[PDB]
RNA sequence: AGCUGCGGUCAUAUCCACAGUAGAGCACCAGAACCCGUCAGAUCUCUGAAGUUAAGCCUGUGAGAGCCUGUGGAGUACUUGGGUGGGCGACCACCUGGGAAAUGCAGGUACUGUAGCUU
RNA sequence: CAGCGCGGACAGAACCCGCGCGUCGAGCACAAGGGCAAACGCCCGCCUCACGGCGCCCCCCCGGGUGCCGGCGGGAAACCGGG
RNA sequence: GCGUAGAGCAAUGGCGCGGCGUCCGGCGCCGGCGCACCCCCAAACUGCGAAGCGGCAGGGCGCGCGCAGCAGCGUGCGC
């Protein structure tokens, strides 16, 4: 039969019981980076405290 | 009739495209950077054709205004012996090559070069146009733009590049001929088209070494000359001064009493 | 009840402002962006290229992406009890650099100028927060060339 | 007074709207390389019209545009056949005038059968020096008010350029 | 046939004007908007009075010419088909639907075009005739025979303007003869200080005096 | 001081009308063998410097149109919040805050970055 | 561009051409809205980014956006193109 | 960021009369058309625009050194 179509009556009131919370606190995400700027992020990041040529001196072409 | 709504509505272009200055559809590619380079906006060979002569500027752009690197004009041509023809196609390679060794010359080789990129302007890109001599001049003298010869003469592909037909564009053999032919033919004639030519004393068999000279003393020594040019306040007075409000007040009664 | 394309219901809010038509200017390709920078998403109808959605068009996020033409955007939308991270693409010409923190960077660089150099000379300063409003300051208006005022209720007329 | 302000002829414009296809255009356009000695345009219809007979698209006239000394001899050859005598309302708001004669051959051009018979209107543009201003691809404006010619000074130059004679 | 004016008294909807969306609508019955010498000059009809709506309702169209009528009729008889001009200010703009409903109900209950009306806010003038200042009495009175057609409250004003410029008759006075006035029938444009001065002399040149 | 190249603001810059501008620049302009492009060397392209500041460009003028700024309209219109205020209603009044717009009126008609050039 | 103006044999209300103006009133397959003037419209040239492989976002999908590595087209180039 | 109330006829779309005219038609008048003022207007109109709301910010910063295949002279990331 013929009823109720839609409200939003005590939908905020509901939202705010548990109250609105925050996006929760994560680790920091590659997703949605950029492909070139990641891929030479972790390059910089492999090659850290030794050079890469001093890398590639110890473990060979790292490629 | 034109309705008075039509200038209040009426919304008014960018100021040098309602002074036929910059096609800002084009300005806008051609300073267009990655936003991942942030800051370094690219340097752009800006090459201009006056009446008279050629300019040619490396720049890049700011919020403020683009920013000056290097300039050069063809009217400094004349230390390096060119003094006549000042916009042809020989001034345009020669004011390219003097930007190109400017440049260089400012910076010093410690580090790697930035890509200068030829903006052309409102001319239009034919093959054989003066804007690509300009072009050619600056590849000449060292600066890295990523060029192909498409429209420069000379040009069969994009892996050969006759230097020898080139060559006879660039000093004026071409030129030459027809000033050699126009002065045997039709003296007269030769006496009123080229009289700059003849008060430089400029001959057309001697028009070859004239420009093989200037572009060794251009890559020799291209260091800017500067000029003081220290007070021109004298030129103030030459300038008309407004009206204040009253006295536009008082022309105005004035109006309406005769 | 209305339909749920990508720009629904965006008559007024993606045109153009009267006599602010056209492209954008090329100035806006000479402004910096920087990751962890806020920036306010404003749609340039004109460009319809990464348009983001309708719903970003007021709001403010931090840049957490950089890419050749567009900037990745952290903005946060109430789904329900929850805010709810999108992250927002953009091109540039959507986007303008937030004047949020304007004021703060303003107030911290000095101020943290302020600690370095009074730790250099072996001071300390306290506390340094902005202080509000506080109660009105005593006056002293002097009637010397200021005489008071009758204010009266004046008897009502109307003009017809 | 100043060199610079002086009437010449911009351009002469001739077309020959035949108002159909066929034979008789491609003869008429045969008359315009015959005069101006230029290869000519031909005019597409704009519409499809019931009470002309032309169609949308279809070829229907041919024109073409002369300039320099070679306008001037196409020019006071088609106005030794008006007596050099033109209309004053023929002249423009804008500084031209124009006329139409009725065959091609009082211009000085025999008959040849084969060719035909056709009449041109003449559209002739006047200008001082300085046009460019307002062709020229770059910084581009418009030409002030004391350098575009008024009806009566393209009327003044056609007495003193061609010993006119007004009319009405 | 029609309904009573109770059912469509009050700006209950929406302005629901005729548009490219709500055709189908018939011609109102108010046909005349102007009546008297409409004609006559600024200056032959100094006063003015009005009929105010004091309410917001709207007016329907039938009974706006109702009024029209019995309006006209009286200045007629008693002031002269010369001595007047009575302009109608409100026009029958808003469209009035009816449901008309097998009998389907409330189902599709969108209705047809039904009528138009006018839309009259607290103030606003129904009816404004401009006379000589000896029909005074004469125009009171065709206008309390006009609001007896109307619904609610009117109110009869008799207005310091000048017939029907804004302006009132002692400034009006003044400035046709000062030479500041440039008439444009029934109302009249100042002349100021602001245009050229020789587009300024031939404004003096038109004016009214 | 100015001009010019490249700009930033994008009409205080637009639009109409009339004036004036020494220098240099910008131009107009002379020409078409070439490159190049056209129906047309008009544009575009090349080559030139004989002429000319007539135009463009510039500047000034106008009780100019517009535009901009201020002011005013006006604590008006409207409104958040409040009452067991009012009114048959329509809706209105009050309290507490917020607070416009159009017309009007007055003034303004550009600023600026960088580079080069001009006595 | 729409449109307007003024000129021009046949030629007319309506054939074509020219000049002047023309803030977008035109056009952009279509509904409407938004957008757009050296263009996002018109014309011409060369083309087939209406592409493969990996991602990500807006996100039920649909559709679109954005990257990376290849493969290309146009252009002197910057650039633009993932219908 | 919004575009509601108000306000506005300035563009779009309506409403209505006068006024003006080296415009057109008809026989000075009448009708068209044009222009300027004006009138009544708009949920699917907007040169303006509230009250009211929405987003975000009010904490880490400064310096130095390393790293990168990104970049071409920076940006990120480590310390
Ligand atoms: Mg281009
Ligand atoms: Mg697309
Ligand atoms: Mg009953
Ligand atoms: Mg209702
Ligand atoms: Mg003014
Ligand atoms: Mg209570
Ligand atoms: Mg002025
Ligand atoms: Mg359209
Ligand atoms: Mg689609
Ligand atoms: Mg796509
Ligand atoms: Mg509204
Ligand atoms: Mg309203």
């Amino acid at each position: 039969a013929k009823r109720k179509n839609h409200t939003n009556h005590n939908q905020n009131r509901k939202n705010h019981r548990n109250g609105i919370k925050k996006v929760k606190k994560s680790a920091p995400s590659f997703r949605g980076l950029n492909h070139k700027y990641l891929r030479n992020m972790l390059y910089s990041r492999k090659y850290n405290n030794i050079g890469r040529a001093a890398y590639e001196a110890e473990h060979g072409p790292q490629q | 009739k034109i309705k008075k709504s039509y200038f209040s509505r009426f919304q008014t272009k960018l100021r040098r495209r309602r002074e036929g200055k910059t096609d800002y559809k084009h300005r806008y590619n051609l300073i267009r950077q990655d936003v991942n380079k942030h800051g370094l906006m690219k340097i752009r060979l800006v090459v201009r054709i006056t009446n008279s002569r050629i300019i040619c500027e490396i720049l890049r752009a700011h919020v403020d205004g683009d920013r000056s690197i290097a300039y050069a004009d063809s009217t400094e041509l004349k230390r390096y012996g060119i003094t006549f023809g000042l916009k042809n196609y020989t001034a345009a390679y020669a004011t390219g090559l003097l930007v190109a060794c400017r440049y260089n010359n400012k910076i010093a080789g410690e580090g790697p070069r930035p890509e200068c990129y030829l903006d052309i302007g409102l001319r239009r890109s034919t093959r054989g146009a003066r804007v690509f001599g300009a072009m050619k001049g600056a590849l000449d003298g060292g600066l890295v733009m990523p060029h192909s010869l498409k429209r420069v003469p000379g040009y069969v592909s994009e892996e050969e590049f006759d230097s020898e037909v080139f060559r006879n564009k660039l000093f004026g053999k071409i030129l030459a001929g027809y000033m050699k032919e126009m002065m045997e033919n039709y003296p007269e004639k030769y006496k009123k088209t080229f009289q700059e030519y003849i008060k430089k004393g400029i001959n057309p068999d001697d028009l070859e070494n004239i420009y093989e000279n200037a572009f060794k003393k251009i890559r020799e020594d291209p260091s800017r000359v500067s000029k003081t040019h220290g007070d021109y306040s004298i030129f103030k007075e030459f300038k008309r001064v407004r009206l204040s409000k009253e006295e536009r007040a008082a022309r105005s009664r004035a109006k309406l009493l005769d | 009840m209305r339909s749920n394309g990508y720009r629904r219901g965006t008559r007024h809010r993606f045109s153009q402002a009267f006599r602010k038509h056209g492209m954008p200017k090329p100035s806006i390709l000479t402004r910096v962006f920087k990751k962890g920078q806020y920036v306010d998403v404003v749609v340039n109808p004109a460009i319809h290229k990464g348009m983001p959605h309708k719903f970003f068009h007021g709001r403010t996020g931090k840049i957490f992406n950089i890419d050749k033409r567009s900037i990745g955007i952290l903005m946060n939308k109430r789904c329900g009890p929850r805010y709810v991270e999108k992250m927002v693409i953009a091109r540039v010409e959507h986007v303008r650099p937030s004047r949020c923190n304007e004021e703060y960077i303003k107030r911290r660089t000095e101020n943290d100028r302020l600690r370095r150099e009074a730790a250099a000379r072996g001071e300390k300063l306290g506390s340094l927060k902005r202080k509000p409003g506080g109660p009105r300051g005593a006056v002293l208006i002097s009637t010397e060339n200021n005489t008071p005022i009758e204010i009266r209720n004046e008897p009502y007329f109307e003009v017809y | 007074e100043n060199p610079m302000r002086q009437i010449r002829i911009e351009k002469l414009c001739i077309n020959c709207c035949v108002g159909e296809s066929g034979e008789k255009l491609n003869r008429a356009l045969k008359v315009l390389e015959q005069i101006s000695g230029q290869k000519p345009c031909t005019g597409k219809a704009r519409l499809t019209i019931r009470g002309f007979g032309i169609r949308r698209n279809e070829k229907i006239s041919a024109y073409v545009t002369v300039r320099g000394e070679k306008a001037r001899e196409i020019l006071n050859n088609a106005l030794k056949v008006k007596e050099y005598e033109i209309k004053k309302s023929s002249f423009s708001n804008t500084g031209g005038f124009g006329f139409g004669i009725d065959e091609h051959i009082d211009l000085g051009i025999k008959y040849d059968p084969s060719i035909g018979i056709y009449g041109m209107d003449f559209i002739v543009v006047l200008s001082r020096p300085g046009l460019r201003v307002s062709k020229r691809r770059i910084k581009k404006s418009r030409v002030g008010n004391k350098q575009r010619i008024s009806k009566e000074e393209a009327m003044q130059w056609f007495v003193k350029n061609y010993d006119g004679v007004l009319l009405n | 046939g029609r309904r009573p004016a109770r059912c469509y008294r009050y700006c209950k909807n929406k302005p629901y004007p005729k548009s490219r969306f709500c055709r189908g609508v018939p011609d109102p019955k108010l046909a005349i908007y102007d009546l008297g010498r409409k004609r006559a000059r600024v200056t032959e009809f100094p006063l003015s009075v009005h009929l105010v709506s004091n309410e917001r309702e709207q007016l329907s169209a039938e009974a706006l010419e109702a009024a029209r009528i019995a309006a006209n009729r009286y200045m007629i008889k008693h002031a002269g088909k010369d001595n007047f001009h009575m302009r109608i200010r409100v026009h029958p703009l808003h469209v009035i639907r009816i449901n008309k409903m097998l009998q389907t109900g409330m189902r599709g209950s969108f209705g047809k075009p039904y009528g138009r009306v006018a839309r009259v806010d607290f103030g606003q003038e129904i009816l404004s005739i401009r006379t000589k200042d000896a029909f005074k009495a004469v125009a009171c009175e065709a206008l309390r025979r006009a609001k007896a057609k109307f619904p609610g409250h009117q109110q009869i004003k008799v207005s310091c303007a000048f017939g029907f410029t804004g302006i009132s008759r002692e400034e009006f006075e003044r400035l046709r003869k000062e030479g500041k006035l440039i008439s444009q029938g029934s109302h009249v444009t100042i002349i100021k200080e602001k245009g050229s001065i020789v587009g300024y002399k031939e404004k003096l040149s038109k004016a009214i005096q």
